[PDB]
């Protein structure tokens, strides 16, 4: 790879530089060079990884949905042909997306998640691969499809199971997965039910754990309860 | 959207 | 190039999807395979080219300044060391900045300029050439600095040139050349007097030449002259 | 920054 002959450390100090310079693309290529010297990340590494490949790819999701949008009006009754090109562009966009999914899983895959021992990092790994699974879901139309939205639940589901064992109810991580994991249902298992269900019950849970937390520790976890409660409202 | 984290 | 495949059409049809999409890279892309089939551009597809142009390089500055603002502090009294990685990333960014600048001038100087014999095409490619040579003179700092700020005044002066002979003093591209060229004063030429006067005498002499307008080419002419005051009201 | 366009 094209970072192999950088530091470690210079990856991580780029990546950093690149986050502020609002680098994405640049951020993600600097991570991986780092998850790819072998050794485990840190927590704060952990945020690093997600944060750059969670921006790029959610670049390309909002592109890709404008497009499909396009494609669609060029497809009902009445629209003048236009030929091939808004399909083509989709396909480009989409393409280029799916490569971005496969990467991120290729990281977890290799070796990530099997050197993670400790809850926090194993259920942070777990929630990634259901995200880019469910990202790999949204733009699926094939046999595949199913599968994929398989791969996806295993994900959320292995690590809904060691964060209820091993993390309070408020812990951001636990929260986050869920969140995601709810989101996972609504929008692609067709669980509209679970998905409520699921943030309700995280949510209540949450708060009655709050009285065991320190300030700073409350704000992060409300902070999470309130997007639990925002999609809430936008389900009922 | 729904909000992810 | 990899646009050669494409059909000028589709190229044009695909820019303007990559706009939708805020998908500039792909624009400018698209537009430089465009540029390539050899033909002259429309009004519209001048606009096409330089917006998405605008928008890739002007991400690049943006990214160029925060990373130059940290190695400057990098290197005050009392900074501790932190080794070459914030230059080395400015410089990585400061290349890639350079790559696009010469590429768009490559386009204006093999063929877009010469073919142009119209005052509004000729004035818009010499206004884009001051600009990109304007761009390049931001990051410069070598035995080249002189003879690139040298390079964006002369293609500006002959813009204005043209401007001044063929176009009214309302005409949007006269305009947005002024506006441009003070900014070159003021911030690259260290002739902020200069910048002064030109913008103050640009407004005044559209201000005159309203009155030969419909509705909407006053709306047009009146937004720019509404960016000239606002550099006003920033230098005095 | 100064306006550009
Ligand atoms: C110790 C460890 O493994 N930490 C990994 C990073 C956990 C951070 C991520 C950022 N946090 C957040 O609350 C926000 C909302 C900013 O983003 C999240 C991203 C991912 C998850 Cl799983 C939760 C929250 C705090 C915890
Ligand atoms: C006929 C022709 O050659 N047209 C080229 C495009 C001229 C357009 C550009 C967009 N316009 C503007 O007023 C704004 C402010 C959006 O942007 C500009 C870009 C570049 C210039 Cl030179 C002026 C304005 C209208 C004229
Ligand atoms: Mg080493
Ligand atoms: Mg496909
Ligand atoms: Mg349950
Ligand atoms: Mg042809
Ligand atoms: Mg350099
Ligand atoms: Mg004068």
């Amino acid at each position: 790879g094209a970072m192999g002959s950088m530091e470690r450390a210079s990856l991580i100090q780029k990546a950093k530089l690149a986050e502020q310079a609002e680098r994405y693309e640049d951020m993600a290529a600097f991570m991986k060079g780092a998850v790819e010297k072998g050794e485990e990340l840190s927590c704060e590494e952990r945020n690093l990884l997600s944060v750059a490949y969670k921006n790029v790819v959610g670049g390309q999701r909002a592109a890709w949905r404008v497009l499909s949008s396009i494609e669609q009006k060029s497809n009902e009754e009445g629209s003048e042909e236009k030929g091939p090109e808004v399909r083509e562009y989709r396909e480009k966009v989409e393409t280029e997306l799916q490569g971005v999914c496969d990467t991120v899983l290729g990281l977890l895959d290799s070796h990530l998640i099997k050197e993670a021992g400790d809850a926090e990092s194993r259920v942070f790994y777990l929630k990634m691969k259901g995200d880019y699974y469910r990202y790999l879901a949204e733009v699926a139309t094939g046999d595949d499809k199913k599968r994929i939205i398989d791969s996806a639940r295993s994900a959320y589901q292995e690590a809904m199971d060691i964060s209820k064992k091993e993390m309070p109810p408020t812990n951001p991580i636990r929260l986050g997965l869920a969140l995601n994991f709810s989101v996972f249902h609504y929008e692609i298992a067709n669980s509209p039910e679970e998905a409520i269900s699921l943030a309700k019950t995280t949510f209540d849970e949450a708060m009655a754990d709050l009285h065991t937390l320190s300030e700073d520790s409350y704000k992060d976890s409300t902070l999470i309860m309130q997007l639990l409660r925002d999609n809430l409202t936008l389900w009922t | 959207f729904p909000a992810t984290v």
